[PDB]
């Protein structure tokens, strides 16, 4: 009756971006990114494998409001230190992780 | 850049007065017979029994920026370092001088009567203990 | 039926059937015309 | 080997323990949730009611095909008809099957094995009603007595379990970890005695207890996860595993295709 | 008013076992034991059978 | 029951339900509502640009 | 010393067992397993057979009833603390209508909030007919799958709920 | 179908009606895998009193595992120690608890929940019928003042 | 009935068929979510607004004239968790710390130095919670055995907008005198104190919503030992009872001045069942931990109290209408079951067993028709105090 489509909650709608970053005034070097259509899943992901790289200043992450999926992460690291890079890596680690699991799943498996 | 406070006291008792986690210890000194020393600690981060030797140390010195000082200063040569605020001085007749310091919901009492120059009034104050 | 309202309203309604306990019940009822009354007496065991 | 490592446990047809260690907890749930929710599946979507002198209404049955589980292996190779560039659908983007059940002999009942599959498959195992029983009809929809008939067409499509339940095809997941509180990321209740009154857990006998002796580890992180992945039938576990982290993927694809763009 | 395909707790199906519980009643004279054997673990899934009242059977008796 | 107090227009009344993430003085309110009730607000060289996107 | 007589039309009365002391060998409940298993034999009979009355209120006045048939004729430091007979309590879980007659261990929740369960009741969804698909009354609602109770009352049996949750 | 609004409550005075909706992955769940449909307020059992609520959970909760049907009938020899004996022989906790991990990040819960399947039913009362709103609408005719009732707008 | 029963709020355009209010502003309307419905009205001039927000705005409104005392504290879930989150032994570490701090609208965007560093860098939630307490806010309390030093961490003490020590409640932040609301506004204003709700809340909340709570049968049984130890003080005073009724068929007992020798009668049974639940009651209080779910909802002044727990646990109580004792509406008795000129306990209505028990029948009943007696005037002084309110008004 009132409530939107299901199919809203990933689809973006004309013109309208994933990722959203801005600058942060407060403290030098940092950055509040607006995440559109997304949630704990890829959230809380990224925020862990910062603490990993002992590069990373500051991590964290909340969402706006329960009922529209989307969610803020605020990220602060050491001088002259894109972020962004530390999340390219962490997130190629991931993919590495993954990499490496698929294939630790697959020869795991093969002796069945 | 000088200590503020050195000396070893013992365990009079270890009181763990409804708390699983928390136990709160109070001691003595071993140089004056007039320093006495009270303060709760996390008894599940570091144990603690009854007649201890631990030596107490003190001063404000060596964002919060996160680990990475490894290959930095590192007065923390020691086994325990909290971090808190002092408010009130009192005094208990003659010249005996008494501060209560609470770090941040972990409370603590000094007394005595001989920093009569060197517990200052202000925010500052690092503990720290060893062995 | 006439001029003659001096009757007493309630006797006879819409037998329940929101649910099947509902109607079980509504037929079950008692009513009784008007502090004391509507106290739950011992009798009422 | 080295850093992550898999080490499966007891695994059938329809299941799949497992261990996964190193590797954090935060990781893992992240991955948990992914195949409980967003796993491509494929189910009934629109549904063009012929006939139906069923004692069930129209859109009671209409959910009840939603969730019945169809096939799902070249899954992935598939557009949503809104995507497709036919106007509404079609073979190249959505899968029709058809239903006829007249009451004739004067209780006569309806299990899902009555279905064709009229439309075009694209030439790949999908859209097919998975039938894992033994006879072959699996899910009984409905009896009907004398002459009552009913006369359907279903239309299938993609989708998530994000998108409608009537998806996902996890339908309930293990997860358990340090089954001997050490880390005590928990406070057991208890009136006497924790360790008697609290059951030991069947995870239990893969981990040895705590020892008294030993002082608290702290630096100590949540490494190691026992889990067990139930499925219904329509993709094998081991993709059910595999799609997850490869939609994870196509995600973690475009957080950086995306990312480009934003340079 | 028959059975949910797929238990509304975890999302088991359950469509199937219907005809094999009445079964393993009338002539094995189970409970606790067929569903286990029916695969049927925890009482998440398992409460929506036993708990299932099949109403459709009277209805069933009704002319249209 | 006319005078005293009487029924009015521009009015609205629903089911509640709290919300931890809505400031003290805040009210979520139902989209079909806001569809429904207006204010009179005059046009203004200042909010014209708001307005002629509000209005199409 | 006086004796009322009733006929009357419009006289509530509830039913009891009889217990006579016909034992001269001692000092007991008239009704045998016999009787039970024996369950052209109603309730009339059950009544024609003098093992059961039927006590109006004011007859009740002047007569003694026993509450539990056993007992009334150490413990566990867990169970609830229980503290001439010429009457017995069929059962006291009878005393209930309807509403109440539906709710589990009644007497382990604070006495006015099972009156309200005993409102709400008369609102909840369900089935509350099955030729219903052929009713055309204004308002009805059906709860698309209804379910039985995991937990019920014996008297339950007797008010066709598990057919109709 | 249900919505964030509707009315509901069991059999013990515990009515309420719904404030959100999450899913699977959001809920909090139990290691077994098994996870709730339903999650209402510790708030509403002190003052409520209502304690056969929690009791019918256990019972039922007993039930669902041992298959065998559940009396629950008034005054007879069952008592809470009793049940939490039997639920001892099954393999779960003696009191019904669970270890549950937070839906989100998948940690555990420092604390432990009444997990238990219990008996509700939907009383009618959905939003939909008493969402009301007007402004300049149907004029009585006496009074030329609004009209009663959301039927007639 | 009330000058708070009318506030205006900022307009949040949300999905879903209903009106989505702070929890915070529930008891002043004194509403709950079991069915309640809500009327809102609408604005229509240009003055108008300015004088809803000039004069009806929630911040204004922080403070009741009635009792120079605020309306609106800190309820249920984000009070009773406040109490945990407080408590020495709550600890939270970095990755959490942070996603808290980010949670703050607020938040100066600095970062507190560690309460600890040694082995694990750690905070405490003392700590984090003072970050939504603006600089400048100064508190001093005192309770009763209270000395700087709290043992068992009582009293609240808070400089600078910074929590010393103490654990915060009801008492704290209630409705109450001194009260840490009626502080901020008064020592910082209308806007930040009503600001200052927001923050408290979204912080508490998830450190629950990761912390966990709930509630359990489990949470209302008292030791093995202590069922006995209860027993043994009702069926002393049951002879307590059974003494003073023999000394009363006796006419060995004075009428206690002013009152009738049965009135007299009554003043002791009374007086002696009600100290006996009492301490009844007490024995399993102080025989339940400190970690005791209902009981921890009783410490943080969230919902019920001892009579309660009581009632649950150990005797419900004796049960009485209209001042005295189950009547006599069956002549000389009262019910049938009962043998004539029974003043006993279990017959004037005293339920010696608690809800966790399952009461008898007599009880079960009795029990009834006090709470009976409630309904009553719920249904009546309802509106006769709005009757009686009318007059006022007009
Ligand atoms: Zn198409
Ligand atoms: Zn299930």
């Amino acid at each position: 009756m009132n409530a939107p489509d299901r199919f809203e909650l990933f689809i973006l709608p004309d013109d309208v971006p994933k990722l959203k970053i801005t600058p942060d005034s407060r403290v030098p070097n940092c950055i509040i990114i607006k995440f559109e259509r997304e949630d704990h899943t890829l959230a809380n992901l990224l925020r862990e494998e910062l603490a990993l790289y002992p590069d990373v200043t500051f991590v964290a992450y909340k969402v706006e409001h329960p009922l529209f999926a989307n969610f803020v992460m605020r990220l602060q690291t050491e001088e002259g230190t894109r972020p962004k890079q530390a999340l390219e890596r962490a997130c190629a680690s991931i993919i590495n992780k993954l990499k490496t699991l698929d294939h630790k799943f697959n020869e795991e498996w093969n002796i069945k | 850049s000088s200590a503020l406070f050195d000396d070893i006291f013992t365990v009079q008792t270890v009181d763990n007065g409804r708390y699983n986690k928390v136990s709160r210890i109070i001691g003595i000194s071993t140089t004056n017979s007039a320093i006495k020393l009270t303060l709760d600690i996390n008894n599940e981060m570091f144990p603690v029994s009854q007649d201890d030797s631990l030596t107490v140390t003190l001063a404000n010195s060596l964002s919060w920026r996160p680990p990475k000082p490894t290959d930095k200063s590192l007065a923390d040569d020691y086994d325990y370092v909290m971090f808190g605020t002092v408010y009130k001085f009192e005094e208990g007749d003659e010249d005996k001088i008494k501060v209560y310091v609470s770090f941040g919901g972990l409370l603590m009492c000094l007394e005595g009567g001989y920093k009569s120059l060197a517990s200052l009034k202000q925010d500052n104050l690092y503990i720290l203990i060893r062995r | 039926q006439k001029k003659a309202m001096s009757s007493r309203a309630g006797v006879s309604q819409v037998l329940n059937r929101y649910t099947y306990s509902s109607t079980l019940s509504h037929l079950r009822r008692t009513n009784t015309p008007i502090a004391k009354p509507r106290q739950l007496h011992n009798t009422h065991w | 080997s080295k850093e992550p490592k898999v080490n499966i446990i007891n695994a059938q047809d329809d299941e799949v323990e497992l261990m996964l260690s190193d590797v954090n907890l935060s990781l893992a749930n992240s991955l948990r949730r992914t195949m409980l929710a967003e796993v491509p599946t494929l189910a009934i979507d629109l549904v063009e009611i012929k006939m139906n002198t069923s004692v069930l209404a129209d859109e009671f049955i209409s959910h009840r095909l939603g969730l019945i589980p169809l096939v799902s292996e070249d899954v992935e190779e598939m557009k949503y008809s809104r995507d497709c560039t036919c106007e509404d659908y079609c073979d190249e983007c959505s899968v029709v099957l058809e239903l006829s059940a007249r009451h004739e002999g004067e209780t006569t009942d309806v299990y899902s094995s009555s279905l064709i599959k009229v439309s075009g498959p694209g030439n790949l195992n999908v859209g097919e009603p998975v039938r894992r029983d033994d006879y072959d009809q699996g899910i009984l929809l409905c009896k009907l007595r004398n002459h009552q008939e009913l006369n359907i067409r279903c239309i299938a499509k993609k989708g998530i379990a994000k998108e409608h339940a009537k998806w996902s095809p996890c339908s309930a997941i293990a997860f358990e970890y340090d089954p001997h509180n050490k880390l005590k990321h928990t406070d057991f209740w208890f009136e006497v005695d924790a360790k008697k009154e609290w059951p030991d857990s069947k995870y239990a006998t893969w981990e040895e207890p705590p020892k008294p002796g030993e002082v608290f580890d702290y630096k100590a992180k949540p490494n190691r996860f026992y889990m067990t992945v139930e499925t219904t039938g329509s993709l094998k576990a081991n993709q059910v595993f595999s799609r997850g982290i490869k939609t994870l993927q196509e995600k973690l694809a475009n957080v950086l295709f995306e990312l480009e763009n934003s340079r | 008013m028959i059975i949910p395909v797929r238990c509304f707790s975890c999302g088991k199906v359950v469509g199937d076992k219907w005809d094999a519980y009445l079964r393993l009643l009338e002539e094995g004279k189970q409970e606790g034991d067929a569903l286990d054997e029916l695969k049927l673990k925890r009482y998440c899934c398992r409460r929506m059978v036993l708990t299932h009242v099949d109403l459709i059977e009277k209805f069933l008796r009704y002319n249209p | 029951g006319n005078l005293m107090g009487k029924r009015v227009d521009f009015s609205a009344r629903t089911v509640i339900s709290g919300d931890p993430n809505l400031e003290l003085d805040q009210v979520g309110v139902p989209i079909s509502i806001a569809k429904t009730l207006s204010y009179p607000e005059t046009v203004t060289q200042y909010n014209i640009h708001r307005l002629t996107e509000y209005v199409r | 010393r006086e004796f009322k007589i009733f006929t009357d039309v419009g006289r509530v009365y509830r039913p009891l067992f009889i217990v006579e002391d016909d034992e001269s060998k001692d000092n007991e409940l008239r009704i045998t397993k016999e009787h039970i298993r024996k369950i052209v034999y109603g309730w009339s009979s059950l009544v024609t057979s003098g093992v059961i009355e039927y006590v109006d209120g004011e007859e009740e006045e002047t007569i003694m009833i026993a509450m539990t048939p056993e007992d009334l004729q150490l413990n566990d430091t867990a169970k609830r603390i229980k503290p001439t007979f010429t009457h017995c309590e069929i059962h006291p879980s009878m005393i209930l209508g309807v509403a109440a007659s539906i709710i589990p261990f009644p007497d382990h929740n604070q006495s006015p909030r099972n009156t309200y369960q005993s409102a709400m009741g008369k609102q909840a969804m369900g089935v509350f007919l099955t030729n219903y698909n052929v009713r055309m009354d204004t308002m009805a609602n059906i709860l698309y799958y209804p379910q039985k109770p995991l937990a019920k009352t014996q008297a339950m049996e007797y008010l066709k709920f598990r057919e109709l949750p | 179908v249900p919505q964030i609004g509707d009315k509901f409550a069991s059999r013990h005075g515990q009515k309420g009606t719904i404030g959100v909706t999450y899913r699977h992955e959001d809920m909090p769940f139990s290691a077994e895998g098994i996870v709730p449909d339903l999650i209402i307020n510790p708030h509403a059992i002190p003052s409520r009193m209502t304690v056969a609520h929690l009791i019918e959970c256990l019972l039922s909760k007993v039930g669902s595992i041992r298959g065998y049907e559940g009396d629950a009938t008034p005054f007879t020899d069952l008592t809470v120690d009793a049940v939490s004996n039997l639920l001892r022989d099954n393999g779960y906790q003696s009191r019904g608890f669970e270890v549950m991990y937070n839906g989100h990040t998948g940690k555990k819960l420092m604390a432990q929940v009444f997990f238990g399947p219990t008996y509700y039913q939907r009383l009618r009362h959905m939003v939909d019928d008493k969402i009301h709103a007007r402004a300049r609408g149907p004029v009585q005719v006496l009074t030329r003042q609004p009209v009663e009732g959301r039927s007639r707008d | 009935l009330h000058k708070m029963s009318m506030m205006a709020h900022r307009v949040k355009v949300m999905p879903y068929s209903t009106f989505r209010l702070n929890l915070s502003v529930t008891s002043p309307y004194n509403a709950d979510f079991d069915g309640d419905e809500m009327n809102l009205h609408v604005p229509q001039s240009e003055e108008t607004r300015a004088e809803l927000s000039q004069l009806c705005a929630v911040p204004l409104q922080i403070v009741s004239p009635q009792s120079n005392k605020p309306v609106m504290g800190i309820v249920q879930d984000t009070l009773c968790g406040v109490r945990k989150m407080t408590l020495r032994d709550t600890f939270i570490e970095y990755e959490q710390v942070m996603n808290m701090l980010f949670w703050v609208p607020s938040w100066d965007g600095v970062v507190p130095q560690p309460a600890i560093l040694k082995p694990k860098p750690l905070w405490t939630g003392k700590q984090l919670l003072s970050i939504a307490i603006p600089s400048g806010i100064h508190l001093q309390r005192t309770d009763g055995g209270n000395s700087l030093l709290s043992p068992k961490d009582n009293g609240m003490l808070i400089v600078d907008g910074k929590v010393m020590f103490g654990v915060v409640d009801k008492k704290t932040v209630g409705s109450g005198g001194g009260g840490l609301i009626h502080t901020v506004m008064r020592e910082k204003g209308p806007k930040i104190c009503a600001e200052l709700f927001g923050n408290i809340q979204k912080v508490v909340n998830y450190w629950l919503l990761h912390n966990g709570f709930s509630i359990g049968i489990g949470d209302a049984i008292a030791d093995a030992s202590t069922m006995k130890e209860i027993t043994h003080a009702i069926s002393s005073a049951k002879e307590q009872v059974q003494e003073i009724i023999y000394k009363a068929q006796h006419n060995e007992l004075e009428l206690k001045p002013g009152m009738t020798l049965r009135e007299s009668f009554e003043g002791e049974v009374s007086r002696t069942l009600n100290d006996a639940r009492d301490s009844a009651g007490r024995s399993a209080e102080m025989n339940l931990k400190d970690l005791n779910n209902v009981k921890q909802m009783v410490s943080a002044g969230s919902k019920g109290s001892f009579i309660n727990i009581a009632q649950m646990s150990a005797c419900v109580g004796q049960q009485m209408v209209e001042g005295k004792r189950i009547a006599f509406g069956f002549a000389d008795r009262s019910l049938p079951h009962f043998t004539k000129d029974d003043f006993s306990p279990e017959s004037k209505g005293f339920v010696e067993n608690s809800y966790l028990r399952g009461l008898t029948p007599q009880e079960f009943f009795f029990h009834a028709m006090a709470g009976r007696e409630g309904l009553i005037d719920t249904a009546v002084k309802t509106a006769e105090t709005g009757y009686i309110q009318r007059r006022l008004v007009k």
